[PDB]
């Protein structure tokens, strides 16, 4: 039976059933926006509350959002990034690649197993939250990990294989079932439940306490952006706004961005570039700059690759030493994450932009919020995690790759 | 070139230009396929070469070994000759 069907089996069992376990589900914002199309509506018509209300009525016990898991990823990946930078200034190498996309990791495991140490060891948002709920939440609520079943709604089919990774176990799964937008939307229609006719429900807090999804009001700008932001703000001491990715002439689908990082006055980072100055991909040393006064800095070269067929033409440019970058994010979708194979198919060649724009409201877009300001995240990183890249973090928040694929 | 596009809903033998990728012609005619990038991004839009001949240069990891087996990126590939090509099937290349 399909993993989706397996979820429906447990859901069919009564809440007070002796063999019924706790079925928690985590949805992604990219799904919440396109889920409306599955009902024949406009992208973004369905509210996050309506979705949660519908899911809870499907038989689920706890409804969480991937945003909470992403908040953790931003912290871990950001810390690993900062680590890679600081260590290079002191004298895991560079460049550093983002690991969220399951399509990208498969390529570095089967096609380019020489870039393994170049990619982050941090796990994906959903895989982080799934591990967190089956541990911290399990212990806090007082439930055995075997009595907890978790489902996730992802806009990509490749996400199931991601959660199907052998070593992704607890302490036989961190994530048991993954359902796509198209499938979820069909289930709603099959049961006769229209999300457009549902009231404003509510989300569950992965912390076990408090009302809400555990996410504060405000966008992060994305995993890569928020990670870079966290590192930048700690390295420079100055706030970082939204990054405007510009397309690279010669490479379609490839966007780059240069971030001028200046060491904060009175920090170890400032002393690094003052006390000293001077793999298949050998770091060029970083694009640095200085002034005639003695104070300079370094500009971080970030690049985003959209598509697996785009990575092939990008890596070859880096191997030749033509395209010099420090941080590169590789996506397995045509544009962002709102255009995965698990997403609905409407008559529009540019339906991706609509979903991307309807991802957040005008207020949410204007209100910037980082993961290091989240009380829930702060608490988790205190009562259970202890510190980023720590023991527990390396256990459930980090992972490894396999040379040859899974 | 008349290409027999195999779909879950049957087949669609439409006319595909030699200068235009089958992907565009498919949806423009009336078929269930994901169209947005075209520059070879997602592998979900990879067709299956059942017979005939197709031409692809800039693609993903599915190179000649896969092409000769029946794997082609219809977003950046066109039929060099009339033939039958499957559409929805990204699992056969994993
Ligand atoms: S982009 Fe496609 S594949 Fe990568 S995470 Fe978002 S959905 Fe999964
Ligand atoms: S349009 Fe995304 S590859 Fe077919």
């Amino acid at each position: 039976l399909s993993h989706v069907q397996q979820a429906l089996a447990e859901l069919a069992k009564p809440k007070d059933d002796p063999t019924r376990k706790h079925v928690c589900v985590q949805v992604a914002p990219a799904v919440r926006v396109a889920i409306a199309e599955t009902l024949g509506l406009a992208p973004g018509a369905t509210t996050p509350k309506q979705l949660a209300e519908g899911l809870r009525r499907l038989g689920f016990d706890e409804v969480f959002d991937t945003l909470f898991g992403a908040d953790l990823t931003i912290m871990e990946e950001g810390s690993e990034l900062l680590h890679r930078l600081t260590e290079h200034l002191e004298a895991e190498p560079l460049p550093m690649f983002t690991s969220c996309c399951p399509g990208w990791i498969a390529m570095l495991e089967k096609s380019y197993p020489d870039l393994i140490p170049y990619v982050s060891s941090c796990k994906s948002p959903q895989m982080m939250l799934a591990a967190m709920v089956k541990s911290y939440l399990a212990e806090k609520k007082g439930i055995a990990p075997k009595d907890m079943v978790m489902v996730s709604i992802m806009p990509c089919t490749r996400k199931q294989s991601e959660a199907d990774r052998d070593w992704f176990c607890v302490d036989t799964r961190q994530l048991d079932h993954v359902i796509t937008t198209v499938e979820l939307g069909n289930i709603f229609k099959e049961r006769g439940i229209n999300l457009a006719e549902l009231p404003e429900g509510e989300w569950d807090n992965p912390m076990g306490v408090g009302s809400g999804a555990g996410v504060l009001f405000g966008t992060t700008g994305g995993v890569m952006e928020a990670a870079l932001r966290t590192a930048y703000e700690l390295f420079t001491g100055t706030p970082l706004p939204r990054l405007s990715l510009s397309e690279v002439r010669g490479m379609d689908g490839i966007k780059e961005t240069n971030i001028t990082m200046v060491p904060a006055p009175g920090s170890k980072f400032e002393e690094l570039l003052k006390h000293r100055a001077a793999g298949p991909l050998a770091w060029d040393g970083g694009a640095g700059f200085t002034s005639e006064d003695g104070r300079g800095g370094i500009t971080l070269r970030v690049a985003v690759a959209n598509g697996l067929g785009n990575a092939k033409k990008l890596i070859t440019k880096m191997q030749a030493g033509e395209a010099k970058y420090d941080f590169v994010e590789i996506m397995a979708c045509p544009a962002g994450c709102v255009g995965g194979g698990g997403q609905p198919r409407s008559t529009d060649k540019a339906i991706t932009q609509k979903r991307q724009a309807a991802l957040y409201n005008l207020d949410e877009k204007s209100t910037l919020r980082r993961s290091h300001e989240n009380p829930s995240i702060r608490e988790l990183y205190d009562t259970y995690l202890g510190e980023p890249l720590g023991h527990k973090a390396h256990e459930l928040l980090h992972t490894h790759y396999v040379a040859g694929g899974v | 070139y008349k290409v027999t596009l195999k779909t879950p809903s049957g087949d669609k033998t439409i006319e595909c230009p030699a200068d235009t990728y089958i992907l565009d012609a498919a949806e423009e005619a009336g078929l269930d396929l994901p169209y947005s990038c075209r520059a070879g991004a997602c592998s979900s839009c990879a067709g299956k070469v059942a017979a005939g001949t197709v031409d692809q240069s800039d693609q993903s990891f599915l190179d000649d070994a896969q092409m000769g087996n029946g794997f082609v990126l219809t977003c950046v590939a066109y039929p060099t000759s009339d033939c039958t090509i499957q559409t929805h099937q990204e699992e056969a290349l994993y």
